[PDB]
RNA sequence: GUGAACAGCCUCUAGUUGAUAGAAUAAUGUAGAUAAGGGAAGUCGGCAAAAUAGAUCCGUAACUUCGGGAUAAGGAUUGGC
RNA sequence: UUCAAAUGAGAACUUUGAAGACUGAAGUGGGGAAAGGUUCCACGUCAACAGCAGUUGGACGUGGGUUAGUCGAUCCUAAGA
């Protein structure tokens, strides 16, 4: 809704900091195993559930 | 073809012809004879109040007046007024018993003509009248 | 009233240029100007003069500019210059003919 | 070899009983063909006056005869696979009735 | 002739559909405008003068510009997402070399 | 190219629906350059960009 | 605009031109129509279709809780100038 | 639905122009409530997705953007808790 809460803006503005790719550079380092971002989110695939 | 023409003049029902109704205008005796009908329980109106140029009988004296006030008793009596267009008409048109046809349009302008409008011209007082 | 109004139509730049005539303009709104809703009922009403630069039309009964600009686009049609030649306003009542806007071939 | 000529295409025979939302397209395939066959070139490009010409009365109210202006032109870019082409023009006469196939000389 | 007007015009015009351009804001072509004066049968003698003094006074003159940077481009490394100068770059900012 | 943004900024810009807006179609570079409304005010003023006049609703039968 | 009308149909402003396409036109289908003469003889069964229809005028029965039935029924007309 | 040009290795599907149509103001128009949460806009860009295609995209990558004494919440009480 346009006329939103702070607790749900909060909210919304983590799940917006936390929508990305990996950086690059993770990949380069010794022993790494992470290759790709296994909790990303998109608007339309799962919902965020408030 | 189309429906409205096939169900307005399919072979059952057809009306009375042009020539056939100026032959019933043309003597005083068959105008009599029309306007003075036996009292017929198939017919509306039991056979009275019937129109001799559209062929057409009515329930009540009210709806002939009305009849007679319209442009459709206007449009037959507008057709009714010349040569009834018989075979000889398409014959002599065709070149073909020219002589025949000329000597019927001679009689119609001379003797069945004059008659016929006088004829005319007193059923019509006689409606106006009687209505 | 029947205040006299002057409108005042300028030909020079096609008068130049060697595409218009404005003799035969001049006499063609003698021709079409409609008084009272007839042609050629101009009596003691409009008058039109011309001096090769200047059209002036001096009228008492009926006569606004955009007719004027209606009948002289009408005589740019017939003689097939409506697509080159425009009808422009300057100031009140004057006027003038310009030509579009034309990029050179090079 | 560059030539021009023009022609009178009857494209009532040739969209007979045809649907009618098909009728101006139909007309545009047509018109490629007969080209095609006229000048023996598989690229056959019409010109937008002569698709309004198609056009004008509807998708269903195409013309019974077309008069066309066929040219047929060199290709100056190298990587097309043909040498030449065809450029269809309108003709736009007062009727399309009673005119034959002529030669337009190229000045 | 009236005919092929008819023709010619019924071909152009497409009112019902949307209004046809102004001429006032459209611009057309001295040869297209010569062509026509001939065909009407004026003298192109003054538009053809006209002509050719905007086309003398339209010059083209080479600069420094034109001299250095004519035909070289880029001046400049594109960058992989299409950042400008002092827009991060979230995924290559941690990594320096390209061959990385 | 894609002119579909200098479209919509011309028909905010001239004040019409993207129905009434005619770009140039020979100067494609020139409308591709320009990404502001301010460049496509230009553009307006030296004609690459045209607004359409509207269909007539005659009202002459009526 | 037509029209009693926020109905149906067409248009201005604005907005779309999206839904895999091309070529042929067999049978059988889905959706929609027409049909000589007869007119329900079809079928468990008039199922389905057809017929009617707006407005103006004439006129309108049994029955009834007297308020209705009722637009009962049955007839005539409609354009343009 | 069609024609031309541009872009592109590649265009039935992208862009612009030229045409034919549609929604027909109880809209396929212009705004909002609930809900969603960046989907808005720019630049770059096609492996996967858009049951064909795709140079396009609500896709992928990088960023920009939401400014109030007067608009709301905030205050009041309603059924109620
Ligand atoms: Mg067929
Ligand atoms: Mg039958
Ligand atoms: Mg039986
Ligand atoms: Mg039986
Ligand atoms: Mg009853
Ligand atoms: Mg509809
Ligand atoms: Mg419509
Ligand atoms: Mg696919
Ligand atoms: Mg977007
Ligand atoms: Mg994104
Ligand atoms: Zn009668």
């Amino acid at each position: 809704a346009a006329q939103k809460s702070f607790r749900i803006k909060q909210k919304m503005a983590k799940a917006k900091k936390q929508n990305r790719p990996l950086p690059q550079w993770i990949r380069l380092r010794t022993n790494n195993t992470i290759r790709y971002n296994a909790k990303r989110r998109n608007w339309r695939r799962t919902k965020m559930n408030i | 073809m189309g429906r409205y023409s096939v169900k307005r003049y399919k072979t059952k029902r057809r009306t009375r012809d042009l020539d056939l109704i100026y032959n019933d205008l043309s003597t005083k005796e068959s105008v009599q004879k029309l306007l003075n009908q036996p009292l017929d329980e198939t017919k509306p109106g039991l056979g009275q109040h019937y129109c001799i140029h559209c062929a057409k009988y009515m329930e009540t004296a009210i709806a002939l007046k009305t009849h007679l006030k319209g442009k459709v008793h206007k449009r037959r009596v507008k057709e009714l007024r010349g040569v009834p267009y018989t075979q000889e008409v398409s014959d002599a048109a065709a070149g073909y018993n020219l002589n025949k046809f000329l000597n019927r349009v001679q009689e119609i302008t001379q003797s069945v003509g004059p008659e016929k409008e006088s004829n005319e011209a007193l059923l019509k007082e006689h409606l106006d009248s009687t209505l | 009233q029947k205040i006299a109004k002057t409108f005042t139509v300028d030909v020079s730049s096609p008068t130049e240029n060697g595409v218009f005539d404005p003799a035969s303009y001049a006499k063609y709104l003698i021709d079409h100007i409609k008084v009272e809703g007839a042609v050629g009922n101009l009596g003691n009403a409009v008058t039109v003069t011309e001096d090769g630069t200047v059209v002036t039309v001096v009228s008492t009964a009926k006569f606004s500019g955009k007719y004027l600009k209606y009948l002289t686009k009408k005589y740019l049609k017939k003689n097939q210059l409506r697509d080159w030649i425009r009808f422009v306003s300057t100031k009140t009542n004057e006027y003038r003919l310009a030509f579009y806007q034309v990029t050179p071939e090079e | 070899d560059v030539v021009t000529r023009e022609y009178t295409i009857n494209l009532h025979k040739r969209l007979h009983g045809v649907s009618f939302k098909k009728r101006a397209p139909r007309a545009v395939k047509e018109i490629k063909k007969f080209a095609k066959l006229h000048m023996g070139t598989d690229d056959v490009r019409l010109a937008p006056e002569l698709n309004q010409a198609i056009w004008k009365r509807g998708v269903k109210g195409v013309e019974y005869r077309l008069r066309l202006r066929i040219s047929r032109k060199r290709n100056e870019e190298e990587d097309a696979k043909n040498p030449l082409f065809s450029y269809v023009e309108p003709v736009l006469v007062a009727s399309a009735k009673g005119l034959q196939t002529v030669v337009v000389e190229e000045d | 002739r009236q005919k092929t007007m008819i023709a010619e015009a019924r071909n152009r015009k497409s009112l019902k559909n949307k209004a046809i351009m102004p001429r006032s804001k459209l611009t057309k072509s001295f040869g297209k405008m010569e062509e026509h004066m001939s065909t009407l049968g004026h003298d192109m003698s003054a538009l053809q003068d006209k002509q050719n003094r905007a086309a003398r006074k339209n010059r083209y003159v080479e600069r420094g510009s034109d001299v250095v940077f004519g035909d070289q481009d880029a001046l400049t490394a594109s960058t992989e997402n299409g950042v400008k100068l002092r827009q991060t770059d979230r995924l290559l900012d941690g990594v320096a070399d390209g061959s990385m | 190219a894609n002119l579909r943004t200098q479209k919509r900024l011309a028909a905010s810009v001239v004040g019409v629906g993207k129905r009434k807006v005619w770009l140039d179609p020979n100067e494609t570079s020139e409308i591709a350059q320009a990404n502001s409304r301010n460049a496509i005010r230009k553009l307006v003023k030296n004609g690459t960009i045209v607004k359409k006049a509207v269909t007539v609703h005659s009202k002459s039968r009526t």
